[PDB]
């Protein structure tokens, strides 16, 4: 019921956490609704969408195949790797190692996926390259997903973010298959249910990518629309919170249904 | 029923057939195909950005294929978890599993993997651990102090840290 501001406002003063949030039209690139646009947040699992950005632009150079096959070994597994340890044995594709780092956050994949681009360095080049000067990566996964308070490391901002997003989507910066493939992977997400999935109404369009990382953060991006369409980006990331992943979780659902609620309010 | 656990894990063994598996796991929490080829893989309880879960292998895609590798996240947790830095910076490549144990405290890890690539043979059998400081251990959220140290034919062939001490 409350609108998008108000709902905030309640969910920052339920869980004593501070919220992030941007509402962006996908065509034009205006900005509907921000809280905290400019502030950074801990982007946890969330920087994977940018990242296999980064390995599809190097595909469409010719720098890099989806059907290159990565052989990987114990010394690279880390916490939260449900398909790259199921693989340890026979290897995974470039493809395969985008689709399990989205579609299921597994880490190591992801691990792998940014020794291709060149680090956590590497893949801040690419973000100053296609003019994001805010987002950075500097830690590899699991450290990533700390969160301490104050720290820049491995943080965004809502407004970064979702311009981002724009670009990488969007605009002439990957080839259109590239555009579609790093889509499709956020469409097959099968994480995000308790989040925007879990308030989406029937017939809408949705392409997420979630995280969660410890001291209560937890964030999601999404492209969402009408008529199974995409129509806007989404951004909600939450920091400093010491509520259980249930009320996380709630709580940006809550604000999620508050922007689908006021969608043309 | 329930979704998978630790309990469920312990029943399922080495040498069972898909379908013993599924009927102890509970056929709903579980998956086959795509991401997890000819494995069964079963959903416990959600953890970060993922769950807690069990992963089995078996000796081939056949019917009478039997387990032959259990893996797992976050569904054991350590009896009694001491590591240390520098108890992990004692430990070294070629030490025996009993050597190891002996180093990090025996209360400190997990069963993370173990496989039996020549099953029923023991010839190759890979272990890998998960290594815990006293309030390391998460199965919600992201460990505080952990190690994965891994072994062939019960010798360590590496080890790996994240935060201790």
């Amino acid at each position: 019921s409350p609108q998008p501001l108000e709902q905030i406002k309640l969910s920052e003063s339920q869980l004593s956490g501070r919220v992030g949030m941007i509402e962006m039209d996908l065509a034009s690139g205006r900005t509907l609704t921000a809280w905290r646009a400019d502030e950074r947040f801990p982007m946890m699992s969330t920087f994977k969408v940018v990242l296999c950005g980064a390995v599809l632009a190097r595909v469409d150079a010719g720098d890099e195949q989806l059907e290159r096959k990565i052989h990987y070994r114990q010394q690279d597994l880390v916490e939260y790797s449900p398909v790259s340890e199921k693989h340890l044995a026979d290897g995974m594709t470039v493809g395969e190692l985008c689709a399990a780092a989205i579609t299921m956050s597994d880490n190591s994949a992801a691990n792998l996926l940014l020794a291709t681009v060149g680090g956590p360095a590497g893949l801040t080049a690419f973000l100053r390259q296609i003019g994001d000067n805010v987002t950075r990566l500097d830690r590899w996964e699991t450290e990533l997903n700390e969160a301490l308070p104050g720290d820049a490391r491995d943080t965004t901002t809502p407004a970064s973010m979702a311009a981002t997003l724009r670009k990488l989507l969007t605009s002439q910066r990957l080839s259109a298959r590239s555009q579609r493939q790093l889509l499709q992977w956020m469409v097959d997400d099968r994480v995000a249910g308790p989040l925007i999935r879990s308030v989406l109404p029937a017939g809408w369009f949705i392409a997420d990518k979630t995280g969660a990382g410890e001291r209560g953060a937890r964030g999601i991006v999404a492209l969402l629309g009408p008529n199974n369409k995409a129509e806007r980006i989404v951004v909600i990331y939450l920091r400093d919170t010491p509520a259980s992943m249930a009320e996380r979780n709630q709580q940006i659902a809550g604000i999620g249904a508050a922007l689908i609620e006021h969608w043309q309010r | 029923a329930g979704v998978m656990t630790g309990a469920k894990f312990t029943q399922i063994q080495f040498g069972m057939t898909r379908q013993q598996v599924l009927d102890i796991a509970g056929a709903e929490n579980c998956e086959t195909g795509g991401s997890f080829g000819d494995s069964i893989h079963c959903r416990g309880h959600a953890a970060g950005d993922y769950y807690a879960y069990a992963t089995f292998g078996f000796t081939s895609a056949a019917a009478d294929a039997k387990v032959d590798s259990k893996s797992q996240e976050k569904l054991l947790a350590p009896s009694a978890p001491t590591l240390t830095l520098a108890k992990f910076n004692q430990v070294t490549v070629g030490m025996t599993r009993a050597q190891v144990l002996a180093t990090v405290g025996q209360g400190s890890c997990t069963t993370w993997s173990e496989y039996y690539p020549a099953y029923p043979s023991t010839a190759g059998v890979t272990l890998s651990l998960s290594c815990f400081d006293v309030d390391g251990y998460s199965s919600t959220g992201f460990y505080r102090g952990s190690a994965h140290l891994w072994f062939t034919d019960g010798v360590l062939q590496g080890k790996r840290q994240w935060d201790l001490v």
